[PDB]
RNA sequence: GUGAACGGUGGAGCAACACCUGAAGGAAGGCUUGAUGAGCGUGUUCCCCGCAUACGCGGGG
């Protein structure tokens, strides 16, 4: 259907995964149930849901941004940006003379249709490992670019069934190469740090006309670019 | 007395047509819903018949500028440029009738059923701003006959048949002008532009908010997206000015209006300049009398708008406004 | 065999002439389409959820 994206100007930049724990510490004490569905966690429990995360923190060049996928992350947006607004007015007139924090809205359809000649798409900062067996396909290239083709798929499959529209199931992707390859901590100073790519490409016959996340952490901030902005577009 | 005037507009001209109008991003003027149409005023427009091909007329499409417009145009930079210093000039005081029917032609909604007795005619006839734009309670018949604004194109070949066959127009004369609303309060930026706002950052951040609120959801906020059809400027008019049988004085009169014409604004959208224009020639009867410093030639009525003006008192404009 | 049986209501004839809905009337007043999500930090085995039923597959932050 359609993703709506929100995002917020604090004046300074701040990074998506450390604006998703200042989000977490900041109405921590009250609004709680807001916190775990923004953050898709159980309704009983702090522990987060196994399935696709409807809400998702972004990078943002002044920011972060909020992706809200189908209408019920859209909602989600929609309650949870005045609160969160509030919040971070509150914090930043606290400390200092105060900034003013600047927003916008935006939502965008998705779509898809297959076309017969390839397409390339990249993306960058992907997550791909995550077990000791993924680090052992990504040590032979012939058994690791088959990974990476099964998990750009289940990826786009898994999004797709999540946002509730049909892809066409007779898609072939295939991946050219990556730029980088770096860790990504899920805390800071933790000696336990997972792999992911830097600038991969990849290429696919079919066209992709929305906002479409691929790999592991996806509520991170890893692994999603418009593919709106690079259609066309060098 | 036939008067043409023919002008140049210099700045674009809107004179906004009536009529919920829609646009798309690029032309398909009023699509179909769906397409997310945005609103659109455009341009007054005439329907015309024309030469379309050999031996066939249509009702074909021509921008102008109205001649009910442009009638109260010439009013107003008659009243407010010749009759309004006279009546400084000698001291005249209108009423508040008097001043609504000069201008309007009425001072109430109410037209008297009575007619006015006929030396009340013939006084107010002979009289150069009454004459030229009548009515008041008693409806009274003016001499003056003001005509549209037609450009001078293929759409108005059958309206000019004597007169103005060169420098005539093939294409449209019409494009589509684009005017965002912007949110400041979105816009600003800073907390040392803040600083000047009561209430500080925070008053700022709550608009904000309420503005998201919006956003996710019938009181307008800001923002908007708007078109508007504009006749392009840089192209040839032409008014037609009819008179029946004027005295000597409402033709000077109209000359003494006519000379500063360039003043003012054949159009609305005031603020984006929009009606700017030079006369290029005025003809009396057909008689060229335009230069670049006003009218050359005409001098026994501006002689006559001369004499008239002395002695105009402000109790012409207070008997035909009271009404009966 | 009806106090019955018979029997054309017909013809002629203009609803005509004369008469103006039309006089007065501003589509306006305000508004930056540029402003955008886009290119920049992490050096290794730790949590929880399903399918199984542990031989392992899938995934969350």
């Amino acid at each position: 259907m359609f993703v709506k994206q929100v995002f917020f100007d604090l004046g300074a930049r701040i990074h998506a995964d450390e604006a998703r724990a200042l989000v977490a510490k900041l109405l921590d004490d009250t609004q709680p149930g807001l916190v775990s569905a923004l953050m898709n966690y159980m309704p009983a429990s702090k522990t987060s849901k196994t399935e696709f995360p409807l809400v998702q923190f972004s990078n943002f060049n002044q920011g972060f941004a909020l992706l809200g996928f189908g209408e019920v992350g859209a909602q989600i947006l929609s309650d949870a940006t005045p609160i969160i607004h509030d919040a971070m007015a509150k914090l930043f007139a606290s400390r200092g003379q105060g900034v003013v924090v600047q927003v916008s809205s935006r939502d965008v359809p998705l779509s898809c249709e297959k076309r017969p000649y390839g397409l390339q798409y990249t993306v960058a900062k992907m997550v791909v490992q995550k077990k000791h067996e993924h680090r052992e396909r990504l040590a032979n290239p012939e058994t690791g670019k088959v990974f990476l083709e099964g998990l750009f798929l289940r990826s786009l499959e898994r999004q797709a069934a999540a946002v509730g529209m049909v892809l066409p199931r007779d898609l072939v992707v295939s991946f050219k190469g990556a730029e980088r390859v770096s860790s990504v901590k899920l805390r800071p100073d933790s000696t336990l740090a997972h792999g992911s790519l830097r600038h991969a490409v990849f290429e696919v016959n079919a066209r992709l006309g929305g906002l479409w996340s691929v790999g592991f952490l996806l509520s991170k901030g890893f692994g999603h670019i418009n593919t709106d902005l690079q259609l066309g577009q060098g | 007395m036939q008067i043409e005037v023919t002008v140049r507009n210099i700045t674009p001209i809107f004179s906004a047509a009536p009529g919920s109008n829609y646009i798309t991003i690029d032309g398909t003027i009023n699509p179909p819903p769906g397409v997310s149409r945005f609103p659109l005023v455009r341009t007054r427009m005439m329907y015309v018949a024309a030469d379309v091909g050999d031996g066939v007329i249509k009702s074909v499409p021509l921008q102008i500028v109205p001649g009910n417009t442009m009638r109260s145009l010439l009013r107003r930079t008659m009243l407010k440029h010749v009759i309004e210093p006279a009546l400084v000039e000698k001291g005249n005081k209108l009423s508040i009738g008097a001043y609504a029917t000069a201008y309007s032609g009425n001072a109430t909604g109410n037209p008297d059923g009575v007619p006015s007795s006929f030396d009340e005619i013939a006084t107010m006839r002979a009289h150069p701003f009454i004459g030229l734009f009548g009515g008041g309670p008693r409806m009274l018949e003016g001499r003056l006959m003001v005509d549209s604004l037609y450009p001078i194109h293929t759409n108005a070949e059958r309206i000019l048949g004597a007169g103005y066959e060169n420098e005539m127009m093939s294409g449209p004369i019409t494009q589509v002008v684009w005017a965002r609303r912007m949110d400041p309060i979105l816009n600003l930026g800073s907390s040392e532009d803040v600083e000047v706002i009561n209430g500080g950052a925070v008053a700022a951040n709550g608009w904000i908010q309420d503005l998201l609120a919006n956003s996710k959801a019938n009181g307008r906020g800001l923002k908007a997206f708007n078109a508007h059809e504009v006749v392009i400027p840089g192209l040839k008019w032409v008014w037609r000015i009819s008179l029946d049988r004027p005295t000597d004085a409402q033709v000077g009169l109209v000359l003494l209006a006519l000379n500063k014409m360039t003043n003012e604004r054949i159009a609305g959208g005031h603020s984006k300049d929009y009606g700017r224009f030079v006369i290029d020639g005025v003809s009396l009867n057909g008689e060229q009398v335009w230069s670049q410093s006003g009218i050359t030639g005409g001098e026994q009525y501006f002689d006559a708008v001369a004499e008239a003006i002395d002695g105009l008192s402000s109790k012409e404009f207070e008997q035909f406004a009271q009404s009966a």
